[PDB]
RNA sequence: ACCAGC
DNA sequence: TTAGCTGGTCATTTTTTTTTTTTTTTT
């Protein structure tokens, strides 16, 4: 088992020069530097490490590192390196499972920290939290040339090699090697009857939990499909700019002459201030001096202006009552136009020049497991129930990558699971109902029974009122799905507490496992706690936040594990059916929100491999817990993701 | 940039006051935000307020971020316009009224934009020949889009965008709203647009803004005067030997 | 500017370059160093003379500016005081080059710099010819660049002969091969060099091949002789075609236009400013169908299959006319593809004259482009005319003398005006940079019925 | 505080 | 006594022509 620290020129994106390397040994203990000339010793110890059967320890290096390898060695020397697998490790996919809470740790250690570091699982911060620091290359780089007299151009310091940024290097696979061993220096992941830094890639996977397999081959398949990207069409969304930035300019020229402007205070000195309709106090003002009274105080002082009573508000003058259905329009507007084309991260500013937007994908960023998505959010584009919301989704397609050897545009596949936490109850109380209810949801569709027997009007109101009961909600949460009162919201509860009657069983089964006393505050909760982790799935110690959100996490932590294993599952049946993955093969993932996954592949054929491959990976992840349910996906074929939703 | 959370002190709340890399905080509950003539005309000594303009409309917020503050000193009203350079400091200004009297002081250069200390780097670029056209453009575009104005007239061009050639050259594409003619500029850069009314602001106050952003975004590229190719003159020909 | 800085009155340090690449015993060893005055940092570099005395200062600041401290001479160069002699020196362009030139090469080779650069090398170099008697081999290391080519070509008047070297860089200069890790080439490039073979000395070692060579085209010229001499047209060729006034330039420019543009396919570009834009294309239908149209009042209105005539030749988008100039030709060299680009008159377009050839020339070696220029003689003073059949000279070139410093080929053509036959022309070739060979190349004639020059 | 997702 | 998990938002310096006289090969 050796560790490996890299330095280069710049990001993954454009790499083109190697700089340094530094590689220490479990077996010789020896800092073995390189320089820029020795790269192919480098690769040759790697290769070497590979070929007796070890251990290569990255940090960050299944995003990063690894593919800057393969690229170096193809486009500075003509010479393919791949590294298989089961051969990387990395201490950050670690670091992101075994130390999943940082945020409700942190504070105490804040005195160590500069404010910045604040919950980072950067190679740096550690360096801080571990007190083995000496010094930062940019600060000391920056302080140099100011020292010098020459400027400091860019904050990009890869350029030219020198000598400090070999010590720095070293620094850097010290703060790498003392992060491992405390990471090894864990009991509940690790047993301590075996020593971790000579054993081989079949005793180290294979003689410890699944939660550290399943979590890698994770990150492998996640920065693969990173580094593949989302095919995106850019003329299709600049007419929906040029369409909808030309309607926000009349919802303020048609508005302003009904709402007039006023003097407000600032010898009394005023100014004439006008109306802006992005704000929620010119509203707020504006409605309080035309005659509507708000009956509903959220703030101290100030009633709550959203959509919800933008819709239930009814003036004197006729004129006002068509200006508010004005005022939502030219809101709703504005958060599209922040949105698309003029935020920070708008989607027009994280297009490549290959026409495709990549997007960071933490495989485990919330404390239930569950994946998030930055740099742009490609979970939070607006769905086809929303105003302008086809239009945003048709430009997010498969079909917009005509093929390099046809030139032929391709199809896109998409697979959804069906009741997927609501089937993950009917696993954990059929210990107490005996299975008659997992029988009722293998029995037609749920959803849409539901709301045939709760009368609600659409499937989406019944389907978030399902979960709205179901994780711990009050009298009026509830009630307001339909708008009516806390009568109906009681009669809802002990309509759907009275058909089951194991929820509240399983409930305090959760309470008397987990919590033991919880003393009553009037304005706050005291409690002496007992367990304060959850085992999941797979052993892993499942954080809770609060007692009442247990059923919550103990939920949608079990229900993202099984999609989890699925998309890692999906892909080990293709592979070995005899495809490639990849642009220059035959199907490629693209995108996978919490739920959906969305694959672009050549041909029909391929896609109907895919969508029957699904199917049996699904199953066989049902088969590999040993579910009480039965499982079962449902997939869509189409050009764009506006079908295939 | 957008860091996490802390929480707030004046309104009580924890998710709603945001930390940021700048080292300032900001709450969006209670929306607390926390920590010749030759002579420069101060901003507090001429009784400067940012106005808005209402014949035309222009929001507070552009002349906030542009520059263009209105004075009242001596008892009438001036339309301050200020030029600054790249380090960010006060170079010129301009003093415009309605008689138009025009008070240029301090060191007005010959290569002097307006909207120049805010903006390197990016793709598009509009030039227009005043300031009410670049301000409604800022308008239309929210403030976000690199936009620069000649301060010397339409007239000038060959002085003030020919000392300017390495700011020019950062940019991808630069798009013109002059008149509705620049050589010195590169080749394959330089876009001119169409408009059916006399300017921008013609268009904002007529109901065709939707056709400024449209060739904004759909511009054509410039191809100089009288390059004639020999196929579209057979009509000329027909007449010449008849 | 004021006097010379000493380091007690600004806070000298001796300190390492490492964004540059030069440690701090390098510039203790030359005396590069930086003050503290005015709160920005100031680089500042020292000038010694022969004895060794402090006589001028070079102020450098993080945004590259210069500032001299007073009197500069001539006589002072970067690295001079410190040595006296030796077999081999090593001649930069700037002074971290040397300063990296020390460095590479452990303090041992008398490495000297200049104090000026490219700009002013011939006026530091001519009355340093007695500091250079005492040194056995010169080794120039300019940058890769058009100046530095023009500085080592210029510096070849001003060194002693028979004991200087030029080495080749594949960097701009060695500081960027110091950074990039070409440590190992440099040393290759000081120790074995080229000789300087200015123009026009071949040694008789050097053609163990070239005789292989000559004992082994581009774009053909029509009619007769001409392209078995120059071998045609290349790239980035500015072809001039000089005669008199009446000789047929306009006539022979236009026939290697057709012949461009109907076999060879190419995208050609006209530029006519003698005449419109609804002559020329009449004269070039005329010219195809081996009937003249310009010259006959009847066949004008007979034919108007007038279209016919039109499609035939103009029906592709080959030809470009036109009715600040160097725009119109950037635009149709990029923005139309263009291969042949015509100017038929240059006297209407001293420092006029040679700034224009200037700027052409930058162009045509930019886009590499073929360029046909036309322009007039001179007047004789003594003799007779050009028009009566007397052989141009290379002299007689209108305009500042320039028009053949910066040509690469001169065609010309006599005929007797005023004689017994006006229809037998003469080509000249006056000058070929990749032949050589010049004189007579052929006889044409005119053929006054159908407007071809047939060979003879 | 608001919006969007799952 | 509390539907939940995330993101994203705002701001003080040498070129052609004319015309008089002294001397030199060549046709
Ligand atoms: C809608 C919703 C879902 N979830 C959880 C449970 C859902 O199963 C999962 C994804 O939601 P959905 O995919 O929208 O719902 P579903 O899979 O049960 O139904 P179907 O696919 O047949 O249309 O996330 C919430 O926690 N809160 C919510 O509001
Ligand atoms: C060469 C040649 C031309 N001509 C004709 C062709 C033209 O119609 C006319 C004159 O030739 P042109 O080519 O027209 O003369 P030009 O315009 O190039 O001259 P410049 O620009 O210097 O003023 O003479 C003959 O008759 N016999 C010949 O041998
Ligand atoms: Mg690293
Ligand atoms: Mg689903
Ligand atoms: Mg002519
Ligand atoms: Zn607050």
């Amino acid at each position: 088992m050796i560790v490996s620290a890299i330095a280069a020129n710049a990001l993954l994106e454009s790499v083109t020069k190697f700089h340094c390397g530094v590689i220490y040994d479990y077996s010789t203990a020896e800092y073995v530097s390189y320089r820029p000339s020795d790269f192919g010793a480098y690769l040759d110890a790697l290769e070497a490490e590979v070929a007796r059967g070890g251990l290569i320890v990255f940090h960050n290096g299944h995003k990063y590192d690894v593919p800057a390898l393969t690229k170096l060695a193809k486009l500075q020397l003509n010479r393919e390196f791949h590294l298989p697998r089961e051969n990387c490790i990395d201490t950050l996919v670690l670091s992101r499972l075994i130390h999943s809470n940082l945020k409700d740790t942190d504070m105490g250690l804040l005195r160590k920290l500069p404010g910045k570091r604040f919950g980072s699982h950067a190679l740096e911060a550690w360096g801080y939290r571990l007190g083995e620091m000496k010094g930062e290359y940019k600060d000391d780089f920056k302080r140099m040339l100011e020292e010098q007299g020459e400027e400091y151009v860019d904050g990009m310091e890869w350029w030219n090699f020198n000598e400090e940024m070999m010590d720095y290097n070293v620094q850097d696979v010290v703060v790498t090697k003392a992060l491992l061993e405390k990471l090894l220096s864990d009991k509940h992941y690790f047993p301590p009857e075996i020593d971790f830094t000579d054993v081989g890639y079949t005793t180290f996977w294979s003689e410890s939990l699944e939660a550290v397999d399943i979590e890698h081959r994770a990150a492998w398949l996640l920065a693969k499909q990173e580094r593949n990207g989302f095919p995106f069409d850019t003329k299709a969304i600049e007419e929906l700019y040029v369409e909808l930035a030309a309607r926000r300019s009349e919802l303020l020229r048609k508005l302003t002459e009904t709402f007039g402007s006023w003097y407000q205070p600032k010898y009394t000195p005023v100014e004439h201030v006008v109306f802006n309709p992005s704000s929620r106090d010119h509203i707020q003002k504006k409605l309080q001096e035309a005659g509507w009274v708000p009956t509903k105080y959220t703030d101290k002082g100030a009633p709550v202006v959203d959509d919800e009573v933008l819709e239930g508000v009814r003036v004197d003058d006729p004129e006002k009552q068509a200006a508010i259905d004005l005022i939502k329009e030219y809101l709703m507007i504005q958060k599209r136009i922040g949105q698309s084309a003029e935020g920070d991260k708008a989607w027009l500013r994280y297009v490549a020049e290959d026409g495709k937007i990549h997007g960071s994908v933490n495989p485990n960023g919330a404390v239930t497991g569950r994946a998030t998505h930055a740099f742009p959010n490609l979970a939070q584009i607006p769905g086809v129930r929303s105003p302008y919301g086809e239009q945003c989704r048709a430009a997010f397609g498969a079909e917009h990558h005509l093929d390099g050897i046809t030139g032929k545009p391709w199809v896109q596949a998409g697979i959804d699971a069906s009741g997927l936490e609501l089937r993950c109850l009917a696993h954990f109380m059929a210990r107490f109902d005996n299975g008659e209810y997992a029988h009722e949801i293998l029995n037609g569709d749920i959803h849409t029974k539901n709301q045939i027997a709760a009368e609600l009007p659409t499937r989406d109101n019944a389907k978030t009122f399902i979960y709205g009961f179901l994780y711990g909600a009050g009298d009026e949460k509830i009630g307001q799905i339909v708008g009516a009162g806390k009568e109906r919201g009681k009669e809802l509860k002990k309509k759907f507490l009275e058909n089951t009657p194991a929820i509240a069983a399983l409930r305090e089964s959760i309470q008397q496992t987990l919590v033991e006393s919880s003393q009553w505050v009037a304005g706050e909760q005291q409690v002496k706690w007992k367990r304060r982790w959850i085992k999941g799935l797979d052993g892993r110690k499942v954080h809770v936040r609060s007692p009442h959100a247990a059923l919550n996490t103990l939920l949608q932590s079990a229900g993202a594990l099984i999609c989890k294993l699925w998309i890692i599952k999906t892909e080990e049946m293709l592979v070995e059916k005899g495809l490639k993955h990849g642009w220059d093969g035959d199907f490629a993932y693209m995108a996978w929100v919490h739920d959906e996954i969305q694959v672009g592949c050549r041909t029909e054929e391929i896609a109907q491999v895919v969508i029957e491959t699904a199917q049996e990976a699904m199953r066989w992840v049902g088969d590999h817990w040993n579910f009480r349910c039965l499982l079962d996906t449902e997939g869509k074929m189409g050009p764009n993701w506006a079908i295939c939703h | 940039v957008f860091l996490y959370h802390i929480p707030c002190d004046n309104c009580g709340s924890s998710d709603g006051n945001s930390l940021f890399s700048d080292g300032h905080t900001f709450c969006y509950v209670c929306e607390k935000w926390t920590a010749m003539t030759y002579n420069v005309w101060n901003f507090g000594e001429s009784n400067g307020r940012y106005s808005a303009l209402t014949a035309r409309g222009i929001s507070k917020e552009t002349c906030q971020k542009a520059g263009y503050w209105i004075a009242k000193v001596d008892g009438v009203m001036y339309q301050v316009a200020d030029y600054r350079d790249q380090n960010g400091n006060i170079v010129s200004q301009k003093v415009r009224d309605k008689d138009k009297n025009f008070k240029t002081t301090g060191s007005h250069k010959s290569d002097a934009l307006f909207g120049k200390h805010l903006w390197n780097g990016g793709k598009k670029i509009v030039v227009t020949e005043g300031e009410i056209d670049m301000l409604t453009v800022m308008e239309l575009q929210d403030c976000k889009y690199p936009v620069v104005s000649l301060g010397h007239g339409a007239s000038a061009a060959k002085k003030t965008c020919a000392a300017n050639y390495e700011y020019f050259d950062q940019f991808e594409q630069i798009i013109l709203m002059f008149d509705m003619a620049a050589q010195v500029l590169p080749a394959g850069k330089v876009r001119v647009a169409v408009l059916p009314c006399k300017d921008a602001n013609e268009c904002h106050l007529n109901g065709h803004d939707r056709e400024i952003m449209e060739q904004v975004w759909n511009a054509g590229p410039w191809i100089p005067d009288g390059v004639v190719s020999a196929l579209s003159l057979r009509e000329r020909i027909r007449e010449h030997l008849s | 500017t004021y006097n010379v800085w000493n380091f007690g009155e600004s806070n000298g340090r001796y300190s390492a370059l490492t964004a540059r690449g030069i440690s701090k015993e390098t510039c203790q060893k030359a005396g590069y160093w930086i003050a503290k005055v005015d709160g920005v940092m100031y680089q500042v570099a020292d000038y010694r003379d022969q004895n060794g005395n402090i006589v001028s200062q070079k102020v450098r600041d993080k945004d590259k500016n210069f500032k001299t401290t007073g009197s500069h001479k001539s006589d002072a160069l970067f690295g001079k005081h410190l040595w006296n002699g030796g077999k081999k020196i090593v001649v930069t362009e700037g002074e971290i080059d040397m300063l990296t030139v020390m460095e590479l090469q452990d303090c041992k080779y008398p490495v000297v710099s200049l104090g000026h650069g490219a700009s002013a090398a011939k006026k530091t170099c001519a009355a340093n010819y007695e500091y250079f008697d005492q040194f056995e081999q010169i080794i120039l290391m300019f940058d890769m660049d058009e100046a530095g080519r023009k500085a080592v070509e210029e510096a070849a008047q001003v060194l002693p002969a028979g004991k200087v070297r030029v080495a080749v860089l594949p960097c701009k200069d060695a500081n960027e091969c110091h950074l990039n890790g070409h440590d190992r080439e440099i040393m290759e490039q000081v120790w074995n060099a080229g000789p300087w073979i200015p123009d026009g000395v071949v040694s008789a070692l050097s053609l163990r091949e070239r005789i292989r060579e000559h004992l082994s085209v581009g774009l053909l010229f029509s009619g007769c002789g001409i392209n078995d001499k120059t071998l045609g047209a290349r790239g980035g060729e500015v072809i001039m075609v000089t005669s008199g006034s009446g000789m047929g330039k306009s006539t022979f420019v236009r026939q290697q236009a057709l012949q461009w543009g109907t076999a060879m396919g190419k995208k050609v570009g006209l530029a006519m400013l003698q005449e419109s834009v609804e002559e020329t294309a009449e004269d070039l239908i005329g010219l195809h169908n081996r009937v003249r149209l310009r010259q006959s009042d009847s066949l004008k209105r007979e034919i108007i299959k007038f279209d016919q005539w039109f499609d035939e030749l103009f029906g592709n988008d080959t030809f470009h006319l036109y009715d600040r100039l160097l725009a119109k030709l950037a635009y149709m060299r990029s923005g139309l593809g263009c291969d042949v680009i015509i100017l038929d008159h240059i006297s209407i377009v001293r420092k006029m004259i040679d700034n224009l050839m200037t700027k052409l020339k930058g162009f045509a070696k930019s886009t590499g482009v073929v360029l046909v220029v036309i322009c007039h003689l001179k007047n004789p003073d003594k003799g007779k005319a050009h028009e009566e059949g007397r052989p141009v000279s290379i002299t007689d070139l209108r305009g500042s003398g320039a028009l053949r410093q910066l040509s690469d080929t001169i065609i010309a053509l006599e005929r007797n005006q005023q004689g017994d036959m006006p229809n037998l022309v003469l080509v000249r070739i006056l000058k070929c940079r990749f032949t050589g060979d010049t004189g007579i190349a052929g006889y044409m004639e005119y053929n006054k019925e159908t407007g071809w020059l047939e060979p003879s």
